[PDB]
């Protein structure tokens, strides 16, 4: 019953090297609604990321899409960076394709 | 069929930079249809799903939801002082809509929560109201007795969510009949001597789906767990489940997917491949 951010990281589609993809970072369960979610590249903030308007689920606890078109490449890691009051240091999420 | 209508409104005293301290996001049928926040101050429909709207209907949306968003700021500067909990950032939210059940009926939903716990609710069919707390108690009472705010919420509940769905659903039906199947993928890890098996489902449309883990005809629910349903940014979602197993018996197992979209399940095993 805690209501620090449970976090989520996929793709759109099921990844290929090379074929355009979006990938998603999806936090829910958490509040207050004030969080960051970065989505990196090999440690870099992916660009064009874009962010869904803040909702809510039925518990009135808070859930953020943020995305970001791309195309995965082999060799690099990709990984989405939550910040939020409810943590004591920044949490990374990899994205495992 | 059955059909809801559902609105998410939210304001924030600490929305974080750059951020709207107030919004709204409307839902058909778990389709975004439409926004409104206060850094634009304008409803706007999802044009992908209503492509022919009318701008005297956005009009009005607009001007209902500039209203939410003056009531919501005069509510977030008083309700702290009489919690005598000043400090601190603050949050209001509401939920509110209706569904058309499969045999015509209507049910109605008004609900708010302040500080993220609930706060007063209304209900529609016997216009009534319930609170959770002394401060709301004071509220619903002060609301109740004028009777003013249950006249005209049975009436936005009962009458106009009700119509609006019914526009939605109709000027929306393109974007709402459309099935889009999932594309499946299996994945196994083994770390100190236990395979961990995850089935996730890419991109399906609509949203219910069922993920289970079966071996030798039989389901394995009680050792699955399941990551939940998760939207993707053009509105079809996401879904996973995973199990743990004997490495030995990683072959044996198979993942059952079923979906408005597939006739019959589909079933997907860890090593092999599917043309
Ligand atoms: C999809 C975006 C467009 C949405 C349009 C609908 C907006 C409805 C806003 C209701 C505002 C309700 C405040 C309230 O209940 N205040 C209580 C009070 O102060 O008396
Ligand atoms: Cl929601």
């Amino acid at each position: 019953a805690d209501l620090t951010p449970k976090v989520q990281v996929y793709s759109r589609f099921p990844a290929s090297a090379g074929t355009k993809n979006v990938l998603n970072c999806f936090a829910a369960g958490f509040h207050p609604p004030k969080i960051s979610i970065t989505l990196m590249k090999d440690g870099v903030p992916m660009e064009g990321a874009q962010y869904s308007d803040m909702s809510f689920n039925d518990d009135w606890t808070f859930q953020r899409l943020v995305h970001a078109d791309f195309t995965p490449s082999s060799g690099s890691t990709y990984a989405c960076k939550v910040e939020h009051e409810t943590l004591k240091e920044p949490q990374v999420y990899k994205w495992d394709p | 069929g059955s059909h809801s209508l559902r609105y998410f409104l939210t304001g924030m005293t600490d929305p974080g930079p750059g951020m709207p301290r107030f919004v709204i996001v409307g839902y058909v049928d778990d389709k975004i249809f439409g926004t409104y926040n206060s850094k634009s101050r304008t409803a706007q429909p999802i044009v992908e799903m209503l492509p022919q709207e009318d701008q005297e209907h956005w009009d009005t949306q607009t001007q209902k939801a500039q209203g939410g968003e003056r009531d919501f700021d005069w509510n977030l500067n008083r309700l702290p002082e009489r919690y005598n909990k000043s400090k601190g950032s603050h949050t209001m939210q509401m939920m509110f809509g209706c569904d058309i059940l499969e045999d015509g009926s209507i049910r109605g939903y008004d609900q708010y929560a302040f500080d993220g716990r609930d706060f007063l609710a209304f209900d529609m069919d016997t216009m009534t109201f319930t609170a959770a707390d002394p401060v709301a108690e004071i509220t619903k009472r002060r609301w109740e007795t004028e009777g003013t705010y249950a006249e005209r919420w049975k009436h936005e509940l009962g009458t106009v969510c009700v119509q609006n769905l019914r526009r939605y659903l109709e000027h929306g039906k393109a974007a709402l009949k459309r099935r889009v199947q999932p594309e499946v993928r299996v994945w196994g890890k083994e770390a100190d001597g236990i395979l961990t098996l995850s089935c996730h489902a890419h991109g399906f449309y609509p949203r219910p789906i069922t993920i289970s883990w079966m071996k030798d005809g039989m389901v394995r629910d009680q050792e699955t767990r399941w990551g939940g349903i998760v939207p993707n940014s053009d509105g079809t979602y996401h879904a996973s489940a995973a199990i743990d197993v004997l490495p030995e018996d990683g072959d044996k197992y198979w993942c059952r997917v079923e979906h408005a979209s597939l006739p019959q399940p589909g079933l997907f095993s860890w090593g092999s491949l599917v043309p």
